[PDB]
């Protein structure tokens, strides 16, 4: 009887294609030759920060632009400063090999995982001055690779065993689990209204999960390689993807349909991390190819080039309020940039 | 979106020929290796052939060793494996795996248990 | 005469120049990999050689402009004896620094887990601060000994005096330098050696497949330990011949002037065979000098 | 957190004394130490300020070459030897904790302190010593400086210790930035000169004695206090 | 500055302080990896070592040297994500079950998988041909041999360069096999190393030394060279 | 057996997908272009903000 389900499965994925594309009336290439270029906007190192014992492999600003946190490989969790370049905190992990890190919006947790598949949540206005493990969970049989704060007392997490979870920093369980994708959870990226989330994961999929109910709302499936890196964009209707295949794809919410694919030919690295501005124009994506590259979000052209490091960029980040962008690569350097 | 149809296959009486093709589509098929594994009743996936995205590159399993040709076509972008002098050691369920990073010498878990980017696989019999 | 000094000049500017931008190349690079410390201490000796090259010529084109009148721009001996603080420093660096390496050389190539686990990178640098201020120290010797620096026969450098030697503290001062520099000679020339030999003998005895990176080494070590020795011996030689027998020395200062001009190709040569004569940064130089013209 | 003090009592003029304070509940490497005296029936005054390693280390000018502060990480121990003492040196003194970096609490947890008995910078000033108000009824104490505090990456540098009769001064704002530990009746406006602190309700356990320092450099100056009562 | 901005200064300088004397415990020490399919005995291999989580860390001691090996312990059959974070370590092993032919193909292709990588192309790989004397005794028991298993075994002689000249011929052609397979696109920047040994055998601490010291002595050569 | 259920929460995840309207691109398009227009002016990456405020 499996034939029945694979063929009536079949038969709903084609009637869906005829309906997603009976919408694409035009392109947003079509629409958007009228309007100004960008332009080259070059970019200079306005901070260098040194001190990582290893590999940057995970970075994270926190509700102002002042404070950072990010992640070495070293089992250490470090709090830049990108005005007096001070550091602030020094947090020594009990595992070196973490892959992902973030910081509360309240501003008094942090949160970290990888290999050891237990997120590690430290509280960083403890009373006794030092850093206390604050909440060490587990049950996740998968390394962790990406973890993002809701509030101050809920925490999403990502996990290699395809199965992601709402844990609770209270309890520390599973408050709703998800059904989750075809392969190995990447990356996570969470919406601004802060009910909705899209995950990436090497199936070439992007899924759009709910905090309430536990479940996928849409599914895009435009890419052709594993997905390594996702941004949402700051009003919540679209969001980029970058795969190893050396190209980004924008896929819309509202228009649940790939919009935008920004490629070159010259271009053959995969993408590592994305993030969007605050007004969204100005899309960075960090490459294999020890260089960071500029794209515009309606012209699709090469805005600028970051060649400020000389190993792979593993993470880059721009603040809320677009003032300057960090970008950490393996060779334990952190160019802040304008 | 990753499609990998498969054809061919069934019962075969021993000593017979088969060309089993794999149809890719949805990406550039001049740029990705394609591979041919093997999945027995009750057993574990085994590889047994691959090619590279020029086709100049070519590698099999030392059980059919000279026994089967393999052959891409990117003009069509099809994938083919003929199959020469099938013993009943062959009943298993042949897969036609891809690799996920492209301009790549070799890419990871192409045997694996559970992998999206794995087609439906031919179930190839013998018996007599 | 200024011809020839001039010349020297810029060869060892530009060399000096290119030594500089390849190890930073590979400064950034290979720091992610290993210690970096073989880079950090070749990247300091440049920098001290072509520092104390830019100074040489300085003074030498200050004192030729003035038609060699040491009357005229020197009333208090002033500049004299910087010129020969800056010409005893110059050499026992460019000396110390190529002993410490070829120390630091032979121990990776003899313990590597040693080199690698027990020495850190705070270790060299404290060493070569030390070896810094070891050479000013020395620089500044007669200095401190209530004595200065006297104009040689040739009129365009001061040094060490070398004719009318009465005292006996000239005589100490001579020998020191030519012995700070053929004891770190020595040292440099029994590392290497050890190091050659080691390379042979673990090359020899295995048969896998190979020598991609053991031959380079060992050309490079024989190189050095040819010229360095070919330059710097007869320059020592005939010091430590002036300094114990004095004014009794029979050949004129024509010999000297050849000595030092053979010395000051070994530091112009130094980062050629150091950095510049590398088959990589060779390739390098050439596809850089290709795409550029 | 506890600070204890000892060593304390009576001591002859010309006499010496070393005032020892153990700490406990935190990292006493990781906080900053700071001595500050306290007159009878008078207001603060700091006396020395020690940073962690012992790395950087600050005395009043009234106090410079006769009192000494070290510590001990080992041991976790502070101590503060005094040489030639005088008459007028008897008063008590505590031992305060601060750490320093962006969103701190410097001077958070103060000390009991332990008192002693013998036989052109900036300064704050208050025009109000004693203001007489119902407890039900907001409360504005002013405050003037002689030089502008705010700096030029504009930060106030302004501090309020609310002393109450028995216990230890407790801080209420360390920056309009309200501290943690008391609840949001208390605020800070002004300008870089004029500072205004409002409670919107007084509270039983609000009387004591405010007193207000500013921290643009290292030596301190405390001002006059404003005593409650009621 | 104010007296702030000093403090936090100081307390940078005294955060680099010890984030140094970290790095110099770091580098005092030496990593490696460990990997293996579920056949090989390499849960053997860690417990004769006496001189959920998803990692597990393994601390001794060969010549005075501190060695942590690192191994999964709990994930799935995928690797290629996790491999690139394993990375600059000083040599990884893989152990394979030498016995079995059946699981000897796929112990192959994830050698060949692992040698290929274009990150982990800078660290040299460690084989131990692991189970000598099950191979020996079910290769002169004469039930199953590598002829029906690889064609080429039936054209291969011994090299001219108390045990049979058959498990010696067989394991001198799984050695060869190995080595064509490692020298594919190798490039010449990192070089396998091949090594015999068994469940009991206590000398390998001695070649993983060795190995481990050839390692960082082509590591310092390659850096001398400013390749 | 646990591919059918597999199957069968494949075929209702598909049913409740299917059911999600969506709108034509050229009204996501101008959205976007009116966000981006709207936000130029609050963005310093785009418009160079002098030194003065950095
Ligand atoms: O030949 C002449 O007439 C001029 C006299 C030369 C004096 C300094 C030579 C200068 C060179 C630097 C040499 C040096 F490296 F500083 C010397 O090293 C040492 C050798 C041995 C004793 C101590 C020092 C510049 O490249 C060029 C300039 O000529």
């Amino acid at each position: 009887e499996l034939d029945q389900l694979r063929q009536e499965a079949e038969q709903l994925k084609n009637q869906i294609r005829d309906a997603r594309k009976a919408c694409a009336d035009a392109t947003l290439s079509q629409i958007t030759n009228n309007i100004d270029p960008v332009g080259r906007i070059q970019m200079r190192t306005r901070r260098t920060l040194r001190g990582h014992l290893a590999k940057i492999y995970a970075m994270h600003w926190g509700t102002d632009s002042r404070l950072l946190v990010s992640a070495s490989q070293d089992g250490k969790l470090i709090i830049w400063d990108s005005y007096t370049t001070n550091k602030v905190h020094a947090i020594p992990l009990r595992s070196s090999w973490v892959m992902t890190c973030a910081y509360a919006p309240s501003g008094n947790y942090v949160a970290c995982g990888g290999l050891d598949n237990i997120c590690s949540i430290y509280n960083l206005k403890t009373r006794e001055g030092n850093v206390r493990v604050s909440r060490e969970l587990a049950g996740h049989t998968g390394y962790l690779s990406c973890c993002r704060f809701l509030d101050d007392n809920q925490i999403v997490t990502s996990s290699g065993d395809t199965t992601c979870a709402l844990w609770d920093i209270e309890t520390g369980q599973q408050t709703t689990t998800f059904t989750g994708h075809t392969g190995d959870v990447m990356s996570l990226s969470l919406a601004p209204d802060t009910r909705l989330f899209v995950s990436g994961a090497c199936d070439a999929s992007a899924k759009l999960w709910d905090v309430r109910e536990g479940m996928c709302r849409q599914t895009f499936t435009g890419h052709e390689s594993d997905i390594n890196a996702i941004c949402f964009f700051p009003n919540g209707n679209a969001f980029a993807t970058g795969s190893d295949d050396a190209t980004c794809r924008l896929f819309d919410l509202r228009a649940d349909q790939e919009l935008m694919t920004y490629s070159h030919d010259n271009i053959i690295c995969g993408i590592t991390s994305v993030s969007f501005s605050k007004s969204g124009r100005l899309l960075l994506a960090g490459y294999d190819d020890f260089n960071c590259n500029v794209w515009d979000a309606l012209k699709a052209d090469r805005a600028g080039v970051l060649a400020g490091h000389d190993n792979r960029v593993s993470c880059l980040g721009v603040t809320d309020d677009g003032m300057a962008v960090a970008t950490g690569s393996w060779d334990s350097f952190l160019k802040i940039w304008n | 979106q990753v499609q990998l149809q498969e054809s061919g296959g069934g019962l075969v009486q021993p000593g017979g020929s088969l060309r089993l093709s794999c149809a890719a589509s949805g990406f550039t098929f001049s740029n990705y290796k394609m591979n041919w594994v093997r999945q027995a009743p009750g057993k574990g996936l085994e590889w047994v052939s691959d090619i590279s995205q020029s086709g100049a590159s070519i590698s099999y399993t030392g059980s059919v060793k000279g026994r089967f040709t393999i052959s891409r076509d990117n003009a069509k972008n099809t994938l083919y494996l003929q199959m020469n002098s099938l013993k009943p050691e062959d009943t298993a369920v042949y897969y036609c795996a891809r690799c996920p990073a492209p301009f790549t010498r070799d890419c990871f878990d192409v045997t694996s248990t559970t992998y999206a980017y794995r087609g439906q696989g031919t179930q190839v019999t013998v018996s007599s | 005469s200024v011809f020839f000094s001039v010349i020297f000049m810029t060869v060892g500017i530009l060399s000096n120049s290119l030594a500089i931008a390849i190890l930073m190349k590979a400064y950034q690079r290979f720091r992610q990999k290993s210690k970096a410390s073989f880079l950090l201490l070749a990247s300091g000796l440049v920098i001290t050689d072509f520092f104390g090259h830019l100074i040489n010529g300085a003074i030498a084109v200050f004192v030729y402009a003035s038609d060699k009148e040491w009357i005229r721009f020197d009333q208090s001996n002033v500049l004299c004896s910087i010129f020969g603080i800056c010409m005893v420093f110059s050499g026992l660096c460019p000396l110390l620094l190529g002993s410490v390496m070829a120390i630091e050389r032979c121990i990776g190539v003899t313990k590597p887990i040693f080199h690698s686990t027990k020495i850190t990178s705070k270790h060299v640098k404290m060493m070569l601060s030390g070896v810094c201020l070891f050479a000013v120290f020395i620089a500044l010797l007669p200095i401190l000994g209530h004595r200065d620096y006297k104009i040689q026969a040739s009129r365009t450098w001061c040094f060490y005096n070398t004719e009318d030697i009465k005292d006996w503290e000239d005589r100490f001062y001579l020998l020191l330098f030519s012995f700070l520099g053929l004891l770190a000679l020595g040292v440099s020339l029994l590392c290497n050696a050890i190091t050659g030999i080691t390379l042979l003998r673990v090359k020899f005895k295995s048969q896998q497949h190979g020598r991609s990176h053991h031959l380079e080494m060992v050309i490079q070590l024989l190189a050095i330990m040819c010229v360095s020795c070919i330059c710097w011996s007869p320059f020592l030689v005939t010091m430590a011949n002036i300094g114990i027998n004095g004014n009794h020395s029979l050949e004129t200062c024509e010999t000297t002037l050849f000595a030092l001009r053979m010395a000051t190709w070994n530091q112009i040569l130094d980062p050629w065979v150091y950095i510049l004569l590398r088959k990589a940064v060779l390739k390098n130089l050439y596809k850089l000098a290709s795409q550029c013209c | 957190v506890q600070l204890v003090e000892s060593g304390g009592g009576l001591v002859q003029p010309g006499g010496s004394r070393k005032l020892s304070c153990s700490a406990s509940g935190f990292a006493f490497s990781s906080f900053g130490m700071h001595w500050v005296r306290q007159a009878p029936e008078k207001g603060l005054e700091w006396v020395a300020y020690i940073s962690s390693g012992s790395g950087t280390i600050y005395y009043a000018d009234t106090v410079k070459g006769r009192f000494t502060i070290s510590r001990d990480d080992p041991k976790n121990t502070l101590f503060l030897q005094m040489t030639s003492l005088r008459s007028e040196d008897t008063a008590m003194y505590y031992c305060v904790r601060s750490i320093y970096y962006y969103g701190s609490s410097p001077f958070d947890f103060w000390g009991q302190g332990t008192t002693l008995t013998v036989s052109a910078d900036i300064v704050m000033t208050q025009a109000t010593s004693s203001v007489p108000v119902t407890p039900g009824e907001s409360v504005s104490i002013s405050c003037r400086s002689s030089k502008s505090l705010l700096h030029s990456n504009g930060n106030t540098y302004l501090y309020w210790f609310l002393q109450r009769p028995g216990q230890s001064p407790q801080l209420l704002i360390y920056r309009s930035n309200l501290a943690s530990g008391v609840p949001d009746r208390f605020s800070g406006s002004g300008s870089g000169t004029a500072f205004t602190l409002t409670i919107s309700r007084l509270e039983a356990e609000d009387v004591g004695v405010y007193y207000c320092m500013q921290h643009l450099e290292y030596p301190l100056t405390f001002g006059a206090g404003t005593k409650l009562e009621l | 500055l104010s007296a702030e901005d000093k403090a936090a200064v100081e307390r940078s300088k005294m955060i680099e302080k010890q984030l140094q004397k970290d790095k110099q415990v770091y580098r005092r020490t030496l990593r490696l990896l460990l990997l293996g399919a579920d056949n090989s005995g390499k849960s053997t291999i860690v417990k004769q070592m006496r001189i959920t989580s998803g990692i597990f860390e393994t601390k001794f001691q060969v010549d005075k040297v501190n060695f942590h090996m690192f191994d999964v312990g709990a994930q799935r059959d995928e690797r290629r994500k996790w491999i690139q974070c394993f990375n600059d370590v000083t040599a990884i092993i893989f152990v394979v079950d030498s016995s079995d032919y059946n699981r000897l193909q796929e112990a192959l292709n994830d050698f060949k998988s692992i040698w290929n990588n274009r990150w982990l192309r800078t660290i040299s790989v460690i084989l131990f041909l692991n189970k000598q004397d099950l191979l020996a005794e079910k290769v002169l028991a004469g039930k199953s041999k590598i002829e029906d298993y690889f064609p080429e075994f039936a054209r291969y002689t011994t090299p001219e360069d108390g045990e049979d000249p058959r498990v010696t011929r067989a394991k001198y052609f799984i050695r060869k096999e190995f080595v064509d397979i490692s020298t594919a696109s190798g490039d010449g920047r990192h070089i396998c190393y091949p090594h015999f040994t068994c469940s009991v055998d206590t000398e390998n601490a001695r070649r993983i030394f060795n190995d481990c010291k050839d390692i960082i002595l082509q590591m310092n050569l390659r850096e001398y060279n400013l390749v | 057996t646990a591919s059918i259920a597999q199957a069968r929460k494949l075929v209702e995840q598909l049913k409740m997908e299917a059911n999600i309207d969506r709108i034509k691109v050229s009204k996501a398009a101008a959205d976007l272009m009116a966000y981006c227009e709207a936000h130029a002016k609050e963005d310093p990456l785009l418009t160079p903000v002098p030194a003065s405020e950095n």
